RNA sequence: GGUUUCUCUUCAGAUCGCAUAAAUCUUUCGCCUUUUACUAAAGAUUUCCGUGGAGAGGAACAACCCCAAUUUUUUGAGGCCUUGCUUUGGCAAGGCUA
């Protein structure tokens, strides 16, 4: 199976690329872009996990 | 867009006392349908529908055994309880021989009950009563048991009264206590008359004689344990009726723990009671559950079947008290006679009053029942319609039978034959037939008459005219109400000079 | 409770024959069939191991004391024991 | 994962009452009359407005004899009601004519009011018997000194068990409840698929509204009965799985976040 | 513990002696905590019960059909015949 | 459980009843008991032979009363 | 003379009011009212011409939002309150007349409809 | 031998999923310089968001004392003979018992 990962992980990760200017990247760059024609998928999957006003 | 048991039922039809024909007519929404429903399952469990109300009359043949196990053919003209069509009320009134009010618990006598029973009395059937939703008592208006038999004897004593107002002589009056009265919900599978509760009684219990028991149970009698005898009031304890505490008591009490602590204290209730219920049954909404419970624990339906043996006449008892009222000679000599016999026998008389349509095309079916007589297929008859007096012939159209055909409520039973007594769907001899139509044997002579057509308990008053677009389109116009007529007993046509053609109608 | 009771019960209205406890067989319509199978009937066609005949407009018959019920072919068609 | 509950009544009475003021209080049909969908369908077809109700497009958009005026007798005005309660009988060219009628039988329960009172109990909104008739009747009443007596093991059928316990009430009052709380068990559903409000606007006739909430209302309504028309079914099927997809290969990881954590990230990637 | 004594063979063609000494042989219908029996096509025995007799086997054989018995006259079981496909 | 005697349709009636042993009597039946043996008034019991005994009233033998048959119409 | 209905409602304490006034605007007639002891409803029953028993019922119900529901069948003929021989009479071709009239105007119309 | 969970494979909405989106196409209608973006009716087809059906692997956890006088386990229906009918056997009757 597979199996999940500490969220610092994830959470290192993009902190690193921060906003990708930074030349150290650049081949992220086109991979980065090609993911864009799945945001408005990654939008309607957030906004339907809305977390209820009596959950903090 | 019954192989193996046709047979039998046969062997009941040829019988000719194991039948009864019966109506079943009351108010409006007041149950008639959905007891015959789950009747219908009971046995096999093998416009009208849209606006969820009941225009046109059924009728249903089954086959149902009775408190001591004999097997019965029952005919019911299941009628529409809306006043507006009372005249199919009329229709299976006039070719059935008892009739079953229902009436509705919460609400009582109302006007169409009220105008069913006088109507009944002055067509000299016999009178049989299901107080029905019961239930309305308990789950919806909470009543305490007490009050709910106050109500229930209420409506009881009522209905007598009017039957009072129309049937000079009471030979019969009303009450539970002699067969005459079911007390049902047919929603719950709940039917029951004072002899079956206590036949359920003794069946479980010890061997009490159940119809002694029976006997004991309506009217203000009480029962102090120390006596085990049953005795008109000498509690000062205050103490409930018989009634009360042997089939109310347990009954609420039933619902009750059904509808309230079906998780908590059902399943030790249904020990007591001796109803074992699986575990996905536990598991079921309270309302199919309610039904479950009631109906592994009451049985199927035995309250009716004892009403209607026992007090429905039997068409070979039958038609003498019937030919009198129907037929125009009614009886002196040849027909008369013949007919009151019932025997399967020569003469073939039958009387249809229904035109039951083939919902594709053209071609209706007949629909009555054959008094004296046996008729097959293939047989050429001899209809006389209503305008046919002895010395008119030439409304005798003559032809022959095409198929025939007994009803379950939607499904059709072609069959090669049937006796006198029952009640039948005829194909072929629907095109030379207005309302009402009387039937004998085809070039065969004896003689024949007619009986009188149908009367009706209210007249029709208001007033439609009809007319096509296309003036062109008039044939299939006048076909057009030709079909209406043949479908509906008690609407009238006329062509008005000035052009036009008119509908009347209730 | 009996299930051949129970086919007796039911036997009421069709015709039935009895062969008693002395070997005599009666026929008749059968109307009324008890648990102790003590069948009181009507129009009893009787006619004995000898050869000799008898016949009544009514009959009782005691239960203990029956030889035999053959009733007419209409029950040939319940099954599910 | 989270499908199919089961639930008690001391439970399910509980959730009603909570949800008391989001619901709709009254038990039967009777008040949705001329305002249910075939009645919205049948005025719809033929192009007529019921006083509170949607309007649409019409569906689709010479001499006679009958319409001669000297020829009529108007006694009481034909209003629209009229002519969708029989829209046979009103009518001239119905095409797609669904047929409105029912009389339900007005279902009758009274709430209790106090939790003190039995569970079965007279009330004063019943309206008291007082039964009178005729010389009742007289019957075959077996008098005893014949002989009759009761085997004495018998017992009323329930005896131990009382009339009704502190869930009677509320076991009843479920049954006349509104769509979830009438059942004890069943599937569970998505958040978004639960339309709080739909019962406040299929109601009927509010009486002292601003125009404003008036003009929405049927709005609302004309929405509502248009899904109801358009139900095309499933029609088709084929199920791709894009996550599964996804997470079935080495590019993508997996884990658990808060939820204003994986906003906050999607905010960042979308800019 | 069992209580097939009749189930198992029920269905199937037995003749049964009675206490008078009929040999009735038939489909058996039904046992009985009694020995309430019946029989579907029923066949009696009285002058000789045919085991391979050549010069009769089928006499003294009255027709009963539906064959209904209760257990007082009930004496002896015995299977003699396999059950009728009808 | 103690089923009673279906004779009250026989009962004020006389019947022509077999008891066993070849006995054959003749009496007005007036009643029975759970265990069906009945005493039934006017008892003329006709032997094999004919001989004609009128005994008065007496009652059934239970266990044994073969068949009794009405004498008249229902 | 003109056939009459026999009207039967059944319906709440409240709307006893609204079946009144509709009543009224139908030339009702109320006979009796009732309470149908056993429930907490009453039976109202009252006469009525056919001519304006014309979507009484969908009046009925609309106004008491289906809490009444009305049942109603011929009873008994009753003369129409107007002289049916009045030249003096003269009818206003689309409105309804109030009561002397009636009978004139019934007449009239049914006569130009079929009779002329 | 049970449920639950994960992975993998395959089959279906006829009133459903007690909820309801978008695109394409056809015909009318409305907006108006043009095209896109739009309007509102009918009709047809697709996509999407969910669900049901069938199986395989793995996983985890539960677990190998009194009774019979009308219907069967107390039944006192016992015996003999004379007559007759029968090829004999056998069978019909009455009588006597104690
Ligand atoms: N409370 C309660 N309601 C019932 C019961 N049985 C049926 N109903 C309801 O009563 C309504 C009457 O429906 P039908 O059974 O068709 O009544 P009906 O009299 O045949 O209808 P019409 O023939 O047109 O008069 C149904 O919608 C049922 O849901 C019952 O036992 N109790
Ligand atoms: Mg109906
Ligand atoms: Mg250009």
């Amino acid at each position: 199976q597979k199996e999940d990962m500490p969220p610092e992980h994830v959470r290192k990760i993009i902190r690193d690329h921060g906003d990708m200017t930074n030349r150290k990247f650049r081949h992220d760059k086109r991979v980065y872009l090609g993911a864009l024609k799945y945001m408005p998928h990654a939008v309607l999957k957030l906004l339907e996990n809305m977390p209820m006003p009596w959950e903090q | 867009t019954t192989v193996y048991e046709m047979d039998f039922l046969a062997d009941l039809m040829d019988n000719s006392e194991l039948i009864r024909n019966v109506t079943l007519c009351g108010h409006l929404h007041h149950g008639k349908t959905c007891f015959v429903d789950c009747l219908i399952e009971q046995t096999h469990p093998e416009t009208e529908q849209e606006r969820g109300v009941g225009i046109k009359s059924t009728p249903v043949t089954v086959v149902l055994p009775d408190t001591k196990g004999k097997s019965y053919l029952f005919n019911i003209m299941d009628t529409p309880g809306h006043v507006n069509f009372s005249d199919e009320v009329t229709a299976g009134l006039r070719i059935s021989d008892g009739v079953v009010l229902f009436i509705d618990a919460a609400e009582g006598v109302m006007l169409n009950t009220e105008r069913l029973i006088k109507h009944a009395v002055q067509e000299r059937l016999a009178v049989t009563v299901c107080i029905n939703k019961i239930d309305r008592l308990i789950l919806e208006l909470k009543l305490p048991p007490t009050d709910a038999y106050y109500k229930l004897r209420h409506i009881v004593d009522e209905v007598n009264g009017l039957i009072s107002m129309y049937s000079t002589d009471e030979n019969l009056i009303l009450s539970p206590l002699l067969g005459n009265v079911c007390f049902s919900s047919s929603q719950y599978s709940i039917c029951f008359t004072l002899g079956s509760f206590a036949k359920i009684y003794a069946d479980t219990f010890g061997d009490i004689n159940y119809q002694e028991f029976a006997k004991r149970l309506w009217g203000d009698i009480y029962f102090n344990p120390k006596t085990r005898k049953f005795t008109k009031k000498a509690p000062t304890s205050s103490s409930q009726r018989s009634f009360v505490e042997f089939i109310l008591e347990p009954l609420y009490k039933i619902l009750a723990q059904v509808v309230g602590d079906v998780d908590t204290s059902l399943p030790r209730t249904l020990d007591e009671l001796g109803i074992h219920l699986t575990k996905e049954e536990l598991k079921l909404n309270i309302r199919p559950l309610l039904r479950l419970v009631c109906k592994k624990f009451f049985g199927e339906f035995t309250g009716f079947v004892d009403m209607c043996v026992q007090h429905i006449p039997s068409p070979k008892v039958g038609a003498k008290p019937k030919i009198e009222h129907t037929y125009t000679g009614g009886v002196d000599s040849d027909l008369g006679e013949a007919m009151s016999d019932c025997d399967p026998d020569g003469p073939l008389m039958c009387h249809t009053t229904k035109m039951y349509s083939t919902d594709d095309g053209v071609q209706f079916h007949a629909f009555g029942r054959v008094l004296s007589g046996t008729i097959h297929a293939g047989q050429p008859v001899k209809v006389l319609g209503e305008n046919y007096t002895l010395e008119d012939e030439e409304d005798s159209q003559i032809c022959t039978v095409g198929r025939l055909w007994i009803s379950v409520a939607r499904y059709h039973i072609e069959v090669n034959r049937v006796p006198a007594g029952n009640w039948v769907l005829i194909e072929g001899v629907d095109q030379p037939i207005v309302k009402t139509a009387t039937i004998t044997e085809p070039r065969g002579n004896e003689e024949a008459q007619i009986f009188r057509p149908l009367k009706f308990n209210t007249t029709s008053v208001i007033k439609i005219a009809v007319e096509p677009v296309n003036p062109s389109e008039l044939p299939k116009m006048l076909d057009g109400l030709r079909k209406v007529n043949k479908s509906y007993p008690s609407l009238t046509t006329k062509v008005e000079e000035s052009g036009e053609h008119v509908i009347l109608g209730t | 409770i009996g299930v051949p009771i129970k086919v007796l019960h039911e036997a009421e209205g069709h015709i039935v024959t009895c062969e008693t406890n002395t070997g005599e067989v009666y026929r008749g319509k059968l109307i009324e069939a008890e648990d102790n199978m003590n069948c009181q009937m009507s129009n009893i066609t009787v006619t004995y191991r000898d050869g000799r005949v008898a016949q009544l407009e009514q009959v009782y018959i005691r239960g203990s004391k029956i030889r035999f019920l053959i009733l007419p072919d209409m029950l040939k068609n319940m099954l599910k024991s | 994962t989270y499908q199919r509950w089961q639930f008690t009544l001391p439970m399910m009475s509980t959730l009603y009452r909570l949800a008391n003021q989001l619901l709709t209080d009254l038990v039967d049909d009777n008040y949705f009359y001329l305002f249910d969908l075939k009645a919205f369908f049948t005025s719809k077809a033929l192009n007529m407005a019921i006083p509170g109700g949607p309007k649409f497009e019409p569906l689709v958009r010479d001499w006679n004899e009958f319409n001669d005026i000297n020829k009529i007798i108007i006694r009481q005005p034909i209003r629209t009601e009229y002519k969708i309660a029989f829209p046979y009988l009103y009518n001239n060219l119905p095409h797609h004519v669904h047929l409105t009628w029912y009389h339900t039988p007005n279902v009758v329960f009274i709430k209790t009011e106090d939790p003190d009172l039995p569970a079965f109990y007279f009330d004063p909104l019943i309206n008291p018997i007082s039964h009178r008739h005729s010389v009742k009747s007289q019957e075959p009443l077996p008098d005893d000194d014949e002989e009759f007596e009761l085997p004495e093991f018998v017992e009323p059928f329930l005896k131990d068990t009382p009339l009704y316990t502190d869930n009677t009430a509320n076991g009843i009052a479920l049954l006349w409840a509104p769509r979830p709380f009438n059942l004890r068990s069943g599937r569970t559903r998505r958040a978004l698929d639960i339309p709080l409000v739909k019962n406040w606007y299929r109601e009927h006739c509010p009486a002292g509204q601003p125009v404003k909430v008036r003009v929405s209302y049927q709005k609302l309504l004309k929405y509502y009965v248009l899904n109801a028309l358009k139900h095309r079914p499933p029609k088709a099927q084929k199920k791709r799985y894009l996550f599964r997809s996804f997470k079935a290969t080495k590019f993508f990881q997996s884990t658990k976040l808060d939820w204003v954590e994986v906003g906050l990230q999607v905010c960042r990637q979308g800019y | 513990g069992k209580s097939s004594k009749m189930l198992q063979h029920i269905d199937y063609r037995m003749r049964c002696i009675l206490q008078d000494g009929r040999i009735f042989i038939g489909t058996f219908k039904a046992f009985d905590k009694h020995m309430n029996l019946i029989l579907c096509d029923c066949d009696e025995f009285r002058k000789i019960k045919p085991k391979n007799s050549k010069q009769a086997e089928r006499e003294e054989k009255r027709v009963l059909g539906l064959v209904l018995l209760r257990g007082e006259n009930l004496v002896s079981m015995t299977v003699e015949g396999p059950p009728p496909k009808d | 459980k103690a089923h009673p005697p279906e004779l009250k349709k026989f009962m004020d009636k006389k019947l022509s009843l077999k008891l066993n042993g070849g006995r054959h009597v003749q009496g007005i039946l007036r009643g029975f008991d759970p265990f069906m043996n009945l005493v039934i008034d006017e008892c003329v019991e006709m032997a094999t032979s004919g001989q004609q005994n009128n005994i008065g009233m007496v009652v059934i033998r239970g266990n044994s009363i073969i068949m009794l048959e009405a004498l008249e119409r229902v | 003379m003109e056939p009459y209905y026999f009207v039967e409602v059944q319906a709440p304490a409240d709307c006893v009011s609204a079946v009144y006034t509709v009543l009224a605007r139908r030339r009702g007639h109320v006979t009796q009212d009732a309470p149908i002891p056993g429930s907490p409803l009453y039976t109202i029953k009252a006469f009525i011409p056919a001519i304006d028993s014309f979507g009484f019922e969908t009046d009925l119900r609309t106004h008491t939002q289906g809490q009444a529901f009305s049942l109603s069948v011929f009873h008994h003929w009753q003369i129409v309150p107007g002289d049916p021989l009045d030249k003096s009479i003269v009818i206003r071709p689309l409105e309804p007349q109030p009561a002397p009239h009636l009978a004139r105007e019934f007449m009239i119309k049914t006569r130009r409809r079929k009779g002329l």
